[PDB]
C-alpha cells in the first residue's frame, strides 16, 4: 500500500503550456517531490536524493520520445508520455521497482527491474518496447534509480507504517 | 577496514596549460536556466541552477564574477528572443560556449533533445549538424544563424581578465588535488547483487570511474551545495560471469588513479 510512487509526464509544449516535464513522487498522500520546466524532514531528504535522477531521468526521457518513430494516435503529433515507477513492486522477491509506460495511450509496457525483463501490452508496443529495451542509458537508468537513494528511501518507507 | 585503496601516482599532469572554459546554457523553461563554466579537464566549477541555487567553491568568489555574469545574462536574453522568434514553442535548448582566452577563440555548439544541430567556428562558418525532430516549420537557415550564438564580445574584451581569473581557479585545484584526502565507499546489496562505488571529493576533476577487468557500469557525478563533489559507479555482479573478483578504477586527469575493491 505505502510504498514510494513516482509520475512523470513528458508532453510537447505549446505557448498557450510551455510545459514538457512534470514529476510527481508520493508515499501514500504526502508529497515527497515535485518537478517541472515551469518552476522548481525524512521526506525532505528523500526529495533532495531524487531530485537530480528525476530531472535527469526525464530531460533524458524527452530525448527517446523525440527521437523515436511512433505513428499511432493517427501520428497525431507529438507522442504524449506518462511513466509510472512504483517502488517496491508487490510480486518481487527482492524489493525493486516497475516502470510503467503509457505513450499516447497506444502503447503499454513495462520495465521489471528485479529481472531486467520488459512486457507489453500487445504486439505493436512490444515493437517501441524493444527499441527502448536497447539503449544502455536509459535501461541502467531506470535500474539504478532507486539504488541511488535506496537507503533513504527504504528507511522513510519504514517510518510510515509508524 | 572491509575494503582496500591502493593509489598509484606516476607523473603530476598539469592540466592548467592551453586553458579553455567551456560556458553552458540550458534553457528548460520559461525564465529557467541552469548555467555552468567548466574547464577542459574539470567538472564544473561554476553552475547555476535553474532552481537559482548557486554552486561553486568555498575559494571562489561568486561576486567577483561580473563578466561571466554578464555573459549568462546575455544568454537569458538571446535564448529567450530566438525560442519565441524561431521556434515558438518553448522546447529545451542548449548552447555550449568552448572558449581560448588567448589567443581568444571560440567554438559555439547548439544542442537540442541530445543531438548537435549547429557547430560555429570563427574561422568556418555555422555547419549544420543535425535536425530537431518536431520542426517542420522552421527553417535550416534561422537555426544555422541563431547557431552563431551571441554575447561572445564579453568574453573577447574581459579575455586577458578571464584568462588570469580562470588560471588562478585551475591552479587551486591542481594544488588541492590529493587523492588521500577524498573518502571511498563500497556498498553490496545482497538482495538484487548490486554494487556500488562511491567517492566524496572537494576537487571538481573529470574523473573517470570504471572497473579493472572492462565490464560496463552505469556512473555519473553528483555537486552539492558547499564545494562537495560525488563520482558514483554501480555494478551488476552477473555482469562478472560468476566471479566475485572486481576492481573499481578511479582516475584523474592529474595523473593519478585509485583502486577500490575488497580484500580478506
Ligand atoms: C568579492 O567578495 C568580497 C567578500 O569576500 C566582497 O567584499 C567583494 O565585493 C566581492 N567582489 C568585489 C569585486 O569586491
Ligand atoms: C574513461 O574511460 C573511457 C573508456 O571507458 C576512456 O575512453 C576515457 O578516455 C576515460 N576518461 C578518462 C578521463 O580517463
Amino acid at each position: 500500500a505505502h510504498s514510494l510512487r513516482c509520475n512523470l509526464t513528458i508532453k510537447a509544449p505549446t505557448p498557450a503550456d510551455p510545459l514538457w516535464y512534470e514529476a510527481k513522487c508520493l508515499v501514500d498522500e504526502i508529497l515527497i517531490l515535485h518537478l517541472s520546466n515551469i518552476n522548481k524532514a525524512n521526506a525532505t531528504e528523500v526529495g533532495e536524493c531524487l531530485t537530480q535522477p528525476v530531472n535527469d531521468l526525464c530531460q533524458k526521457l524527452r530525448d527517446k520520445v523525440s527521437n523515436t518513430k511512433v505513428d499511432t494516435h493517427k501520428t497525431n503529433g507529438y507522442p504524449h508520455l506518462q511513466v509510472t515507477m512504483i517502488y517496491p513492486q508487490s510480486q518481487g522477491q527482492t524489493p525493486s521497482a516497475t516502470w510503467e509506460f503509457n505513450i499516447s495511450d497506444s502503447y503499454f509496457f513495462t520495465f521489471y527491474t528485479e529481472n531486467m525483463s520488459w512486457r507489453s501490452a500487445n504486439d505493436e508496443s512490444g515493437v517501441i518496447m524493444n527499441k527502448w529495451n536497447d539503449d544502455g542509458d536509459l535501461v541502467q537508468r531506470l535500474k539504478y534509480f532507486i539504488p541511488e537513494c535506496r537507503q533513504k528511501i527504504d528507511e522513510f518507507l519504514k517510518q510510515s507504517k509508524e | 577496514s572491509y575494503m582496500d585503496v591502493r593509489i598509484f601516482e606516476d607523473e603530476r599532469v598539469d592540466i592548467c596549460q592551453d586553458l579553455t572554459a567551456t560556458f553552458i546554457s540550458y534553457r528548460e523553461g520559461p525564465e529557467m536556466f541552469r548555467h555552468s563554466i567548466n574547464l577542459e579537464q574539470s567538472s564544473d566549477i561554476f553552475r547555476i541552477e535553474a532552481s537559482g541555487e548557486v554552486k561553486h567553491f568555498p575559494w571562489m568568489n561568486v561576486s567577483e564574477l561580473a563578466q561571466e555574469s554578464a555573459f549568462f545574462v546575455e544568454q537569458e536574453r538571446f535564448v529567450y528572443e530566438y525560442i519565441m522568434n524561431v521556434f515558438k514553442a518553448g522546447r529545451p535548448v542548449v548552447f555550449e560556449y568552448r572558449c581560448k582566452f588567448v589567443p581568444f577563440e571560440c567554438t559555439v555548439l547548439q544542442m537540442m533533445d541530445g543531438n548537435t544541430l549547429t557547430r560555429y567556428t570563427v574561422d568556418k562558418g555555422v555547419e549544420t549538424l543535425g535536425s530537431p525532430p518536431y520542426s517542420p516549420d522552421v527553417s535550416e537557415d534561422d537555426i544555422a544563424r541563431y547557431g552563431q550564438g551571441s554575447g561572445i564580445s564579453i568574453l573577447r574584451d574581459n579575455a586577458a581578465l578571464l584568462q588570469k581569473r580562470w588560471t588562478s581557479f585551475c591552479r587551486k585545484i591542481v594544488a588541492m588535488d590529493n587523492p588521500r584526502h577524498n573518502e571511498y565507499s563500497l556498498y553490496s546489496n545482497r538482495g538484487n547483487g548490486y554494487v556500488s562505488c562511491t567517492m566524496r571529493t572537494q576537487v571538481p576533476l573529470a574523473y573517470n570511474i570504471s572497473l579493472a577487468n572492462g565490464v560496463d557500469i552505469y556512473k555519473y557525478m553528483r555537486m552539492y551545495s558547499g564545494g562537495r563533489l560525488k563520482v558514483e559507479a554501480w555494478l551488476d555482479l552477473r555482469d562478472l560471469n560468476g566471479s566475485t573478483d572486481f576492481a573499481f578504477v578511479i582516475s584523474s586527469p592529474t595523473g593519478w588513479y585509485a583502486t577500490v575493491k575488497y580484500s580478506e
